[PDB]
């Protein structure tokens, strides 16, 4: 019953989303630099900054609820063009249709738009983490730096090319883009003195990273001057070449996503970068890496045994989750816990094209919920107790019962309880591994939920229980809507997300 | 027996001592509705729930309810 | 810091201007100077601050309008996918 | 799908049904729980 | 109990008080990241509802 | 605009409505196709007779194409689909359906109304359609709903809203829980409900959250529910007068809960579940006094010892999938026998697939089951309030080992690790906390080491592989250290929280209910003659086996922990009450005044008397039930689903000489023990030549008496 009609439908949709982003953020960028001389906040009620921070909200809400719909269309689009492909068997019947392009808008850069599930998970994943790190930037935009309102939506502007594009060079451009606004709001935005090395530091290791991938990039291009990412089918790349690209490859975007023992930049960065960008790092920034590196390695034939990165992934693992438990910083321990899971995750795709692909996705949306969730209760915590140390805080359950609450939650929801994406992607990690090599799957598992568990827990019970006797004047009331809901909505979307299709997964 | 009772601040929302008067009607609304949703979920279950045969009752293997193997 | 304007025109506060009253005779030379306003805000009574006070029917309605929807719009796809203009209802139904 | 079971013969089903035994019969879902009765929509309606 | 006081008589006995969240209830500031929060908690059920429940 | 005269306008229009369907009815019947010759004719006065004589029934056939019409829009609007079945237009499809009346040819106003009424009578319920669909789940979702939503809305809820509302829930949950009790255990009835497709777990799987009422499964539910009614009843007593008594009433609703999913579960996915929960919920249990960090460390070593056994479960689940590609119970039960020739290649070993697995779920179960090494949690788990204490003790968190191991038999029954491991740490762990609780001096470690010891008794008993002496012990043994626990509470309660009977003494008057209910239950609980608690030891030294290469030191151990019950038992009781006035003097003082004495007096709570009254009947009662299900000549359990026998019951029904006098030596062994802590002095007193003299004229007088029951008669 499939019709041409949802065809065209989610090509315009995905297709006319970006330009809906694009214009939204023209109109703004127009009004702030034609309203002012100087492109400042006037600290009146009557600011230009209300209007900004309005249409960046509700152009990123509505362009997340049409993602919504042209998500949803692709998946009914996608399904139907396999029955199509599979279910005809005669030899002179072939599915053969194609479709004619729009008039009303240009092809941006003249690619022909393809989406896959794992590009519209990550465009899901910026969304949804841009809108809850915009929100928690609020506090931090003021009167100089209000020109990064805009950041977000310029993430999200590559992040969909990114993932709409069919181009190996466009991909490798629309990787790279992101580094200067990260860059900025780090530099600009962070309240901390430390943050100015933090984000030399970012930058050093993330470029090194870029650097690897570029010189990858220019070995598949100078010996193959096809860009179209799909005829490389038809050239086969000899053993040195193919080795010298996956080795490329991973380490460069290992320097992003951080593998052991390239996550140096990743602990400072998380430690002195403002509160709201780092949830927005952790969740999103690490993931674009992950996924250049499977369009990559699946594009590519790799004759090579791939231990020696399995080995990389859980030495990485494991030093995370052995280091979870000397961390007094909460904010420090969460970047660890981001590095176990990432490190998780990248050893996920270390088998090719194969099923773990699909726990490695699953993992991935897990875990930038849970890393939201995990930031944003201790920007929560140091926003309202002025410090996010264990010595310095203590008993906050009994002073801010809802934020205990959700902190013994996000607990629960850490350590993989069944009913949650975390639990399913570990069972489908783990349940592979066991067949792949069942001893070091049982050291992965012990090491992981168990010394990592333990140390992660520690802090935060001690944090939340105690008594609170200290500074009884400057004390905090709770948590407000804002943060209620957010904390909510991620929990509801890390439970509800298990009844997604499990056609994809 | 128990601690001695002290203060408590109006501000903070917390169940030290807490008592409503309310409470009767509070449970009446509380009790039914959840009832009626659990009688809801109850039936809704039902419909894939399995017993085994009675005591008079014997399953036919030929009968399509016993159990059949795959046909390669 | 916050830079919005207080006294708006929408809806007039709730106030109570007596539990504050001004002195205005029988100052001493040592005495400071009264206070100009002194008017205090007033909840509306019966105003519970631990729960939402929530008393309408919008969102329960809007809920219920989406489900009953959801369940029409399934018994319409479920009679496309058996082709058929309406669901054929058997006469018996059993476990499964 | 075939049968799993090994096979019994009429003659046995008599016999057993002589004996007094009933053969196994599953049973349609009563009005209350089948959700395309009148009754379970005017339990719904109450 | 011997001296037990009783919860009309006993002046430490609390009733249900205190404040949901840290928003003031009689706020004048247009403050709408609630609004933005509730209407995508809606929208979400709704899209649930509307395109995969079924 | 008259109430009178619109309720009589409505009555007579029901009726004239009702009357003129009934003949529309009959004329339709007799003129099947040919009504319309005589309802339509073209005469205006016959047209204008119909129509006044049918006015109800064309009104309602007019609103009726109305209502229609308006519904067929508001689909065809919602759903961009086709028209109202044709196109017909307003006019023409209005008049069309008004004039129409065949509608009604099968409408009887009144049958209707009957049968609107009628689906609503309670009446028709009847114990065959209980049978055939299990209430059991509507009563624990009610449980779970109360409980959850209690623990949202607590300002809604005052602690009488909480208590009530709770108590309801738990009420009828247990109502319908003995209810069913009979019929899974005796007459084979067992229920596999599924509430839909949970979670995917794999590139096309997907596992259904499904739960299995089995004997099994009942046999630990309605112990841990019938336990928690009581403590849930006692909780109000024993919190009285506490801040927070509603957030410990909600943290028991939610272990209990949580183990009724653990032990009711239809796969390996709700079974993990389960096994979190309890642990998260014992944590909750154990952290209750969040203000002191102390306490946390405790809460926190519990926390780890489940997070391990939460690993060694999830890695055993993983093997059991990666080896056969389901996760249900039934499914992996009977198809485990074809996989047990299969070896998993390891790092450098092929270890054998069944041994792997159960090394796995026996590691798992001894960490929760707090056996010799994993128990060091379980000492420093007594921090919870007493009555959490209680229910984690008896039959909620430290049980889950030997559920696992009931409901996984057929597995551990071809595994060569199990059979070695099981009897040997059993009988170690039993001997351990036997004596260590006879050395005690504090009750609730007194009672966690019993517990300790019971716990490695269950674990023999299962090797020995009589699982209905396995369920008798587990009952007997939950019911009667619950009962234990609510008694100490009290005493404790009483002595200001100091839970050492070193400080203890004399409290048999200020507290005599706790007196004898002490008294019965540690009789009944620490194995003595004449007592419900001899019979599962005996069975346990029946079922005993002796293949074991290690035999000498299970058997000794077995014996030492026995034994040890009896010091334990007459330390606590005797020090609590009967002993020298040992306590504060203000402990005595601030109850012995006069002006106390009233027909209201009393140290403790009449709620609290009554229930522990009511859960030691009920004990009694249940393991009388079971005694005679299993124990008795005529075999009426119901299927435990195993192959296995171990032919043990044929030294319960015929015994030989040999184990007959076999088993007079631990009797023996016994009374001289009892003789022992009763004669013995160990402080200087005016009785003590007197005590002698009573000793040799019990001696004497107990020989004569033999003489003359034997010989003389
Ligand atoms: C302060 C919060 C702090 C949070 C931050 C911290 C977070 C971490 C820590 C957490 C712990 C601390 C906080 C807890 C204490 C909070 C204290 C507090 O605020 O107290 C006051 C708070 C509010 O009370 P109130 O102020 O007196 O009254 C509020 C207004 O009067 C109410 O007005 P109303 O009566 O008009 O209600 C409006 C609307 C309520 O509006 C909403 O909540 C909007 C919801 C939008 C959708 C979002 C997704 C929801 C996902 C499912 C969960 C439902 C929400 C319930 C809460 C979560 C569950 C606990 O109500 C409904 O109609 C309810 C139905 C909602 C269902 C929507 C389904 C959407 C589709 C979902 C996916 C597909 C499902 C398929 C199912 C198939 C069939 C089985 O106390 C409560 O009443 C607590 C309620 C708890 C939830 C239970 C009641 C709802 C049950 C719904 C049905 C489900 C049950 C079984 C169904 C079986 C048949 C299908
Ligand atoms: C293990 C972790 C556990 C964590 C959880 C622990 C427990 C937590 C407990 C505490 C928190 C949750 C429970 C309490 C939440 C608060 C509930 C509440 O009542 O609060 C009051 C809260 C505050 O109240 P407020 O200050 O007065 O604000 C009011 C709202 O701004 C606005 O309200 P309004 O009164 O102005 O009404 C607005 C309503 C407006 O409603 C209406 O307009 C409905 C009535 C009109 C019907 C249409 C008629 C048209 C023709 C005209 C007819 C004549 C006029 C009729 C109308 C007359 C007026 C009544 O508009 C909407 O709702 C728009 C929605 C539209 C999209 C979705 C629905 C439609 C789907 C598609 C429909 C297709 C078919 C229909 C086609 C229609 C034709 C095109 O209000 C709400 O309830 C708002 C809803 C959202 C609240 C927050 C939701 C949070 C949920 C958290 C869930 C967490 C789940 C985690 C799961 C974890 C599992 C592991
Ligand atoms: C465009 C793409 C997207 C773009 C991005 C969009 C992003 C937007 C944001 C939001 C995210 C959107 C993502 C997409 C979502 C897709 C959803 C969708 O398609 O919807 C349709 C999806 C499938 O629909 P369908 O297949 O099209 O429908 C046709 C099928 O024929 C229907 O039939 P069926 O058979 O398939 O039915 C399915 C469902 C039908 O539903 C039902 O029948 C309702 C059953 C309710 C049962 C309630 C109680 C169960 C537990 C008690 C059990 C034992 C009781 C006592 C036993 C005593 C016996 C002795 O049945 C089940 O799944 C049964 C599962 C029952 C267990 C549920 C709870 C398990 C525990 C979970 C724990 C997780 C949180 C732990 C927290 C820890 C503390 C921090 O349906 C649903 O949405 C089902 C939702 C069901 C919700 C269940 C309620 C949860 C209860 C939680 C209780 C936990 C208590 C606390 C735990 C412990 C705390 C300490
Ligand atoms: C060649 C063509 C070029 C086209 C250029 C487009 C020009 C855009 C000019 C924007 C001016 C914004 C201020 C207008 C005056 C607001 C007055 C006011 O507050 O009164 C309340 C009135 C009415 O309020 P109300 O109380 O009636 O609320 C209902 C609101 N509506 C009518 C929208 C349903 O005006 C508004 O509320 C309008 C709000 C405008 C700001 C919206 C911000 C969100 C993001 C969109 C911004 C626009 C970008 C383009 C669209 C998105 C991309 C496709
Ligand atoms: C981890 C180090 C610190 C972090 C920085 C990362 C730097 C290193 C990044 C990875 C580089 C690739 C290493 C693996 C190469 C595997 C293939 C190989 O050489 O095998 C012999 C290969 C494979 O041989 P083969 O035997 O498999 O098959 C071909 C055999 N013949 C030719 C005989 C038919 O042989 C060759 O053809 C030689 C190729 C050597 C290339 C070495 C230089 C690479 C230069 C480009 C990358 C430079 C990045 C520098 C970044 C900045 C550093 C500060
Ligand atoms: C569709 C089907 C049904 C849908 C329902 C879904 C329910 C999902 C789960 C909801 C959990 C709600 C928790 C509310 C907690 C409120 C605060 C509280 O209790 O006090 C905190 C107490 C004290 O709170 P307080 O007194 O300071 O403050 C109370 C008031 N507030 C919070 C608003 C300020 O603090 C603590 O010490 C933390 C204790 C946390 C205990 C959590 C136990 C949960 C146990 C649940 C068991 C469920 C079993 C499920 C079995 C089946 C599984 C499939
Ligand atoms: C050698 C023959 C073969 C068998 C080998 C084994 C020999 C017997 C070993 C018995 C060990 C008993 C240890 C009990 C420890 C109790 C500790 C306690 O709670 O405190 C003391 C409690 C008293 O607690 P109390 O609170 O009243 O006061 C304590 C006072 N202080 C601290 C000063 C000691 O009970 C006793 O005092 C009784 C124990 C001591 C007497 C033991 C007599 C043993 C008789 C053996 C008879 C054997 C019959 C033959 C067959 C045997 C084999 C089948
Ligand atoms: C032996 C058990 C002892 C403990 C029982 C505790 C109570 C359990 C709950 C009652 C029984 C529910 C299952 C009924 C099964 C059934 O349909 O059984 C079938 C019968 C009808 O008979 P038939 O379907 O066989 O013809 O159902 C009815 O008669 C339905 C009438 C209502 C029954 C009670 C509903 C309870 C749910 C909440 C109602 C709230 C009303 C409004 C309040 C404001």
């Amino acid at each position: 019953m499939f019709n041409l009609n949802t065809i065209y439908l989610s090509r315009i949709f995905i297709e006319f989303n970006f330009y809906f982003l694009f214009f939204l953020f023209l109109i703004s960028s127009i009004i702030f630099y034609f309203s002012k001389i100087i492109s400042i906040q006037n600290l009146n009620q009557n600011s230009v900054f209300n209007f900004l921070k309005l249409a960046n909200i509700f152009g990123i809400l509505i362009s997340f609820f049409i993602h919504i719909i042209s998500f949803w269309f692709y998946c009914i689009y996608s399904y139907n063009l396999s029955l199509n492909i599979f279910s005809d068997i005669n030899l002179y019947n072939s599915n053969s249709i194609e479709l004619l392009n729009n008039s009303l808008l240009p092809n941006y850069f003249k690619s022909n738009i393809t989406i896959d599930f794992f590009g519209l998970i990550l465009l899901t994943l910026a969304y949804i983490v841009g809108f809850v790190s915009i929100l928690a930037l609020d506090t931090r935009l003021y009167w100089k730096n209000i020109k990064y309102i805009f950041s977000f939506t310029i993430f999200l502007l590559i992040v969909y090319v990114y993932v709409t594009v069919s181009n190996i060079l466009l991909f490798f451009m629309c990787y790279e883009l992101l580094l200067i606004p990260s860059f900025l709001i780090v530099y600009f935005v962070s309240p901390s003195r430390r943050a100015i090395q933090a984000s030399l530091y970012f930058v050093i290791w993330t470029q090194l990273g870029s650097l690897l991938v570029l010189i990858a990039i220019s070995y598949i291009i100078s010996i193959t001057n096809t860009y179209e990412f799909n005829d490389l089918k038809y050239f086969n790349f000899t053993n040195s070449e193919s080795t010298i690209i996956i080795f490329l490859i991973f380490l460069g975007f290992g320097f992003k996503a951080p593998i052991w023992p390239f996550h140096y930049w990743l602990t400072k960065t998380h430690v002195e970068a403002p509160s709201g960008f780092s949830i927005y790092l952790s969740g999103f920034l690490v993931k674009t890496a992950l996924y250049g590196f499977y369009k990559f390695n699946t594009s590519i034939f790799i004759d090579i045994d791939s231990s020696i990165f399995i080995a990389i992934c859980i030495m990485g693992v494991v030093d995370s989750s052995l280091k979870m438990w000397g961390q007094t910083d909460l904010k420090k321990l969460v970047a660890y816990g981001t590095i176990q899971e990432m490190n998780i995750i990248y050893l996920a795709f270390c088998w090719g094209d194969s099923c773990a692909i699909l726990g490695g996705i699953l993992f991935s949306a897990t875990h930038a919920f849970l890393s939201a969730l995990m930031f944003f209760l201790v920007d929560c915590i140091y926003r309202r107790y002025h410090t996010r140390s264990l010595v310095e805080v203590n008993g906050i359950l009994h002073i801010t019962p809802n934020l205990g609450l959700s902190i013994l939650f996000m607990l629960v929801f850490f350590s993989g309880i069944p009913g949650t994406i975390k639990f399913i992607s570990e069972f489908y990690i783990f349940s592979g591994l066991l067949e792949a090599s069942p001893f070091i799957c049982f050291i992965l598992m012990l090491v992981a939920n168990v010394l990592g568990l333990i140390g992660f827990s520690k802090s935060w019970f001690n944090a939340t229980f105690g008594m609170p006797k200290k500074n009884t004047k400057y004390l905090p009331m709770d948590l407000s809507f804002k943060e209620s809901y957010i904390i909510l909505y991620c929990f509801f979307f890390l439970f509800i997300f298990s009844y997604f299709s499990s056609i994809f997964f | 027996g128990g601690f001695q009772k002290y203060p408590i601040p109006r501000y903070l929302h917390v169940g030290q001592w807490i008592v409503n008067k309310n409470w009767k009607w509070n449970t009446f609304h509380m009790f039914f509705p959840t009832a009626i949703l659990c009688f809801m979920v109850w039936r809704n279950s039902m419909i894939s729930t399995a017993k085994p045969p009675n005591y008079g009752e014997y399953v036919d293997p030929q009968s399509p309810v016993a159990p059949k193997a795959i046909k390669y | 810091r916050q830079n919005f304007a207080k006294n708006i025109t929408t809806t007039d506060i709730p106030k109570d201007s007596h539990h504050f009253a001004a002195k205005r005779s029988g100052f001493t030379q040592t005495e400071q100077a009264p206070f100009a306003y002194n008017d205090v805000y007033q909840y509306p009574k019966d105003y519970k601050p631990w729960n939402y006070n929530y008393k309408g029917n919008g969102v329960l309605l809007a809920l219920f309008l989406g489900s009953a929807f959801s369940l029409v719009a399934y018994e319409r796809s479920y009679a496309s996918k058996t082709g058929r203009y309406q669901r054929k209802v058997q006469q018996n139904y059993y476990q499964i | 799908m075939q049968n799993a079971y090994p096979e019994i013969t009429d003659q046995h089903r008599e016999f057993l049904k002589k004996q007094g035994l009933k053969v196994y019969e599953p049973k349609p879902l009563p009005d209350q729980i089948n959700p395309f009765s009148k009754t379970y929509w005017i339990t719904n309606a109450f | 109990d011997a001296y037990y006081h009783d919860d009309t008589h006993e002046g430490l006995m609390n009733e249900p008080h205190g404040y949901l969240t840290m928003d003031d209830p009689m706020d004048l500031r247009p403050n709408y990241e609630k609004s933005a929060l509730e209407l995508l908690f809606l929208v979400s059920g709704g899209a649930i509802l509307a395109l995969m429940l079924g | 605009f008259n109430s009178i005269l619109f309720l009589l306008f409505f009555i007579v229009n029901l009726y004239w409505f009702n009357s003129g369907l009934i003949f529309f009815n009959s004329v339709y019947k007799i003129h099947h196709d040919a009504w319309t010759l005589i309802f339509q004719t073209d005469s205006i006065l016959n047209k204008l007779k119909i129509y006044f004589f049918l006015l109800p029934l064309y009104i309602s056939s007019f609103i009726h194409s109305i209502s229609t019409w308006y519904y067929n829009y508001i689909l065809n609007f919602l759903l961009f689909s086709e028209n109202l079945n044709t196109n017909t237009n307003f006019v023409d499809y209005i008049t069309y359906n008004t004039l129409l009346l065949s509608k009604f040819e099968d409408f009887n106003l009144f049958v209707y109304i009957k049968t609107l009424l009628i689906t609503f009578d309670i009446r028709q319920i009847n114990l065959d359609f209980l049978n055939e669909y299990p209430i059991i789940l509507l009563t624990g979702l009610l449980f779970l709903f109360t409980t959850i939503f209690s623990l949202i809305c607590l300002s809604y809820l005052g602690l009488y809203g909480v208590f009530i509302l709770n108590l309801a829930s738990i009420l009828l949950f247990w109502l319908s829980m003995l209810y069913y009790f009979n019929l899974i255990v005796s007459e084979n009835y067992y229920y596999y409900i599924s509430l839909g497709k949970w979670m995917y777990l794999s590139n096309g799987f997907r596992v259904s959250f499904d739960l299995l009422i089995d004997l099994t499964s009942i046999s630990f539910s309605f112990l841990t529910l019938t336990i928690g009614v009581f403590v849930y009843i006692y909780t109000f007593s024993y919190f009285r007068y506490e801040p927070l008594v509603e957030r410990l009433i909600l943290f028991l609703n939610s272990f209990m809960i949580s183990m009724i999913l653990l032990v009711s579960s239809g796969n390996f996915i709700v079974l993990f579940l389960g096994w979190e929960l309890i642990g998260l919920t014992s944590f909750f249990l154990i952290n209750f006094w969040s203000t002191r960090v102390g306490t946390l460390k405790a809460a926190f070593k519990a926390f780890s010892f489940n997070k391990l056994s939460d690993l060694f479960l999830f890695f055993a689940i993983l093997i059991i999938f990666s080896t056969t590609y389901n996760l249900d119970i039934l499914s992996f039960n009977n198809q485990i026998y074809l996989y047990e020739s299969y070896n998993i290649d390891m790092f450098y070993w092929s270890i054998n697939l069944i041994e792997i697995i159960s090394f796995f779920f026996i590691s798992c179960a001894f960490i929760k089951s707090a056996q010799f090494g994993a128990h060091i949690w379980l000492p420093d788990s007594m921090e919870a309030p007493v009555p959490a204490s209680a229910l984690i003790h008896s039959a909620t968190l430290v049980s889950a080992g030997i559920y696992l191991l009931l409901r996984l038999s057929p597995l551990f029954e071809l595994s060569k690790y199990a059979y070695f491991i099981l009897p040997l740490i059993g009988s170690v762990t039993a001997f351990y906390g036997g004596l260590v609780s006879a050395f005690q001096s504090d009750t609730k470690k007194t009672l966690a080491y019993s517990t300790i010891s019971h716990c490695g008794f269950l674990m023999v008993s299962y090797s020995t592989g009589v699982l209905e002496f396995v369920i008798l012990y587990l009952y007997v043994h939950g019911f009667f250290k619950a009962a234990t626990f609510l008694c100490v509470g009290n005493v404790n309660r009483f002595n200001r929280n100091i839970q050492d009977f070193k400080r203890m003494g004399g409290f048999y008057k200020y507290l005599p209910f706790e007196c004898l209910a002490s008294f019965v239950c540690m009789i009944n609980l620490s194995g003595l003659p004449l007592t419900l608690g001899f019979y599962i030891k005996h069975l346990l030294f029946i079922g005993l086996v002796e293949s074991y290469t290690l035999y000498p030191l299970i058997f000794s151990s077995l014996i030492l922990g026995a034994i040890a019950g009896v010091f334990y038992s007459y330390r606590l009781f005797y020090s609590i009450f009967f002993d020298t006035k040992k306590g504060k003097k203000a402990i005595y003082l601030q109850a012995s005044r006069i002006i106390l004495n009233s027909k209201f007096y009393s140290n403790t709570s009449l709620a609290s008397n009554l229930s522990i009254t009511f859960l030691v009947l009920i004990s009694y009662t249940v393991i009388l039930y079971l005694y005679c299900t299993t124990l008795n000549n005529y075999y009426s359990l119901s299927d435990l689903k195993s192959i296995y026998i171990n032919n043990a019951y044929s030294y319960f029904y015929k015994p030989d000489y040999n184990f007959l006098n076999a088993v007079s030596i631990l009797n023996w062994f016994v009374i001289i023990l009892l003789i022992s802590v009763i004669y013995l002095n160990w402080r200087w007193s005016y009785y003590y030549t007197k005590s002698i003299d009573s000793l040799s004229k019990f001696i004497l007088f107990s020989f004569f008496f033999f003489i003359f029951s034997k010989y003389i008669l």
